[PDB]
RNA sequence: GUAAGUUUAGAUUAUAGCCAAAAGAGGGCUCUUCUGGAACGGAAAAAACCUUUAAUAGUGAAUAAUUAACAACA
């Protein structure tokens, strides 16, 4: 029941996320605004979501754009590495 | 002295639910914009472009 | 999925804006769907002691 | 789309026993398994009235075929 | 195009029975948004609490007092008056030190 | 003009639209195909986490590796043992579901589970309504209860 | 004065398209009734309550087999209006000391005598 | 003319229930709310009052 | 179809009811006679009308009663 980034600190996810692509030879990713509520007001949600050769990648949530995006770098990271929440469960079965 | 070797120390008292899960969700939590569908160019309603 | 914990539950409860407009409406048809959506009952995450109401605009 | 009673009864002419307290916990933390299911019971629906509205002797539907038990 | 529901906001619907005719088999893949159905992020000109200040600005008497300042916090809120008053001691007392956690 | 014509009114046709179903020859070939790729997806094990849907005792639990489930009543099994579900209604994973009429064939599915604890409820006051009703006209309800802990789902290709 | 009443014979004369409506041949009679208790005997006069208890229909929703013979039909005809009545039915014939553990009663009204929890197939 | 009409009503009524059927054979237990005298009128008449289209 | 009934021995309390639905009798009361009732659901609140075989735990399920009904000619 715990996510990566709380067991592994890591400021500034987008920068790690560019060195990453690059070694795959990836293009840097587009951010884009693909859904918005309530942009005037105290309470504004954002979804931001990173688009690499008009392909989507990872689409994150904030309360401000900024905070948004950086919550769709994070998105990314975590399908490249492969610890995604609906990941397969751990295997206690083997009795060797 | 059988009921005691069963227990687990944990308190008997009254227990809020009767199921505990920490991965409760694989395909996503429901949120507000699933089941709505997008539109071209992101155009909020009735904005001109 | 995969979010973090905060950002997942400031997502699933936010606030819509809706818009309705009212030309040759009969105005307790109209009442119907402006209740539906200010109580929030169009959620399925809907309780009464949750706040989970929506903005509704009518014109 | 769905009303309440349309979607509730046509997956019981489908033989699917899911009580309602499960599936409020597919609506919320399974969002398209609940969809499938949608689509399932309107579809159910839709096969009850062509099967009214023709008369006499004609096929029935994919969807509308009732295992039996003994 | 068998599925009865529109496949363009959530998921593809394709449902097919087994030969037997005992189990039912759902695909539902999900649905990327086009690239053509976003816009650009307004790159110029943020933290929440910076949105907050210029929401709550402090322009006449400096500190206002405690009538003035709830109807600003109202408006900003969209809720009554009634919500930003204080409590008595008796109910303060009674409120849980460690109410209980789930995950 | 043929027989039996009506010009458009307001209350000439229904108010529903009526549909028209997909031919039963070509939905066969479909559904078939359906089914192959699903079999495949199982065969190569491509899907995450499973959730089934599970009748025990009375009641149906949504279910999941790791989960921890409570029953109200003794069960006659020891600690530390392993079991066996074996009425599932529904398994799912990101991109498929089964759907059983009403309960799916034993060679998709297994699931196992595990007793944690037998223990019994906290006190439950019952007082009923009556005149003169009195403090010491009551009484205390304690049933026996048991945990498991929910440990595997597995699922194989034979559709 | 409310009191106990007879009904006329006419009542129970058939008539021929009833025969064809319920499906019963007025030859070959059924031998055995099913009866259940559908409403309830509070509020009815005390004769109704007691009949009730001599049937065995003390529960209601729980099927009880009486026999199809005069004597018992002049008690069934009081209480008639608080009970449903179907007859019984032997698809694969009477059960047997063999096959006494594995009779189910069916809905419609047949008691099979082979209960396997299995498709048909 | 009145007596014809009132002959040609009973004859060709649609509805499958009569007040007639129900009181005699006592359907529901009916009696426990009834009159002796309604097995005679057959609801035509209530008090001192003559209803003109009950059939 | 069904499980009560008589005899022997011992023992108090009680001896004013209420409303609904029938049939009468003195002319709205007042008596006499047969039936029913005393929800935690329903009829707006609701002793007396209607649904309801006892009483226990459960984040299961099928049902019962259920104040509403759709101004001319012909």
């Amino acid at each position: 029941g715990k996510e990566l980034f709380e067991m592994w600190t890591v400021v500034n996810p987008m920068g790690l996320l560019v060195e990453e692509l690059k070694k795959r030879n990836i293009s840097a990713p587009e951010s884009r605004l693909t859904r918005q509520s309530g942009s005037t007001t105290a309470l504004p949600l954002y979804f931001v979501g990173l688009y690499c050769d008009r392909k989507l990648i990872a689409e994150g949530p904030g309360e401000t754009v900024l905070v948004a995006e950086e919550e769709a770098a994070r998105v990314a990271l975590r399908k490249l590495y492969g610890f995604t929440e609906n990941r397969r469960p751990w295997d206690y079965s083997k009795p060797k | 002295v059988q009921k005691l070797a069963d227990q687990s120390g944990l308190d008997v008292i009254r227990i809020r639910k009767p199921f505990h899960t920490d991965n409760p969700s694989i395909q996503g939590q429901w949120h507000p914009f699933t089941n709505k569908r997008t539109a071209l160019h992101g155009l909020r309603p009735r904005e001109l472009r | 999925s995969s979010f973090s914990r905060a950002p997942q539950q400031w997502a699933t409860f936010a606030r819509m804006w809706y818009l309705l407009d009212g030309k040759m409406q009969p105005p307790g048809k109209l009442a119907v769907i402006a209740s539906n959506k200010l109580q929030g009952l169009n959620k399925p995450v809907y309780h009464q002691l949750s706040d989970c109401g929506d903005h509704v605009v009518i014109i | 789309g769905l009303k309440y009673p349309a979607f509730i009864v046509n997956l019981i002419k489908c033989q699917v026993e899911l009580n309602r307290k499960v599936l409020v916990d597919l609506a919320i933390y399974e969002p398209k398994t609940f969809k499938s299911l949608a689509a399932l019971a309107k579809r159910r629906q839709q096969e009850g009235f062509a099967a009214a509205l023709g008369d006499g002797k004609e096929p029935e539907g994919i969807f509308s075929r009732v295992v039996q038990y003994h | 195009t068998y599925s009865s529901l529109p496949d363009d906001y959530n998921c593809q619907v394709d449902l097919a029975l087994t030969a037997d005719g005992r189990t039912i088999v759902c695909y539902h893949p999900s649905v990327d948004i086009p690239y053509e159905h976003t816009k650009p992020i307004p790159q110029p000109d943020e933290t929440h609490e910076q949105i907050l200040k210029a929401k709550l600005e402090v322009r006449k008497s400096k500190q206002l007092e405690q009538g003035p300042m709830i109807e600003q916090l109202s408006k900003v809120f969209y809720t009554t008056k009634h919500r930003w008053y204080p409590h008595g001691q008796y109910h303060n007392r009674r409120k849980k030190l460690n109410p209980p956690r789930d995950r | 003009y043929p027989q039996g014509y009506v010009p458009k009114t307001s209350l000439s046709s229904p108010p529903w639209q009526e549909v028209v179903l997909p031919d039963p020859v070509e939905e066969t070939r479909h559904h078939a195909e359906v089914v192959k790729r699903v079999n495949e997806l199982i065969a190569t094990g491509q899907y995450g986490r499973l959730f089934a849907v599970v009748h025990f005792a009375s009641h149906q639990w949504k279910v999941t590796a790791e989960d921890l489930i409570l029953i109200e009543n003794e069960l006659d099994i020891k600690c530390g043992e392993r079991i066996r579900l074996e009425k599932v209604l529904l398994v799912g994973a990101d991109n498929f579901t089964l759907l059983g009429k009403p309960l799916l064939r034993k060679e998709l599915v297994r699931v196992e589970a595990t007793v944690i604890e037998k223990t019994e409820s906290w006190p439950k006051i019952n007082m009923k309504f009556r005149k003169r009703k009195n403090f010491r006209k009551k009484k205390i309800i304690v049933n026996p209860q048991t945990i498991l802990r929910i440990n595997t789902i597995e699922i194989a290709p034979r559709l | 004065k409310f009191t106990k009443s007879r009904i006329p014979d006419k009542v129970f004369q058939p008539k021929p398209e009833d025969h064809e409506k319920y499906g019963g041949d007025p030859q070959n009679p059924h031998k055995l009734h099913i009866v259940t208790r559908i409403r309830s005997t509070k509020r009815r006069p005390y004769w109704e309550k007691d009949t009730i208890k001599m049937l065995g229909l003390q529960k209601a929703h729980s099927p009880q087999i009486h026999k199809n013979i005069p004597s018992v039909n002049a008690k069934l005809k009081v209480v008639k209006h608080l009970i449903r009545i179907q007859p019984l039915k032997l698809p694969q014939g009477l059960p047997t000391e063999e096959t006494m553990s594995s009779t189910c009663l069916k809905s419609t009204g047949e008691l099979v005598v082979q209960w396997h929890l299995k498709p048909v197939e | 003319r009145m007596h014809q009409n009132q002959r040609e009503r009973e004859l060709n009524n649609q509805n499958p229930w009569t007040f007639e059927h129900i009181a005699t054979a006592n359907m529901f237990g009916i009696r426990k709310f009834l009159s002796p005298y309604d097995l005679t009128q057959k609801g035509r008449y209530w008090g001192k009052f003559y209803m003109p289209k009950r059939v």
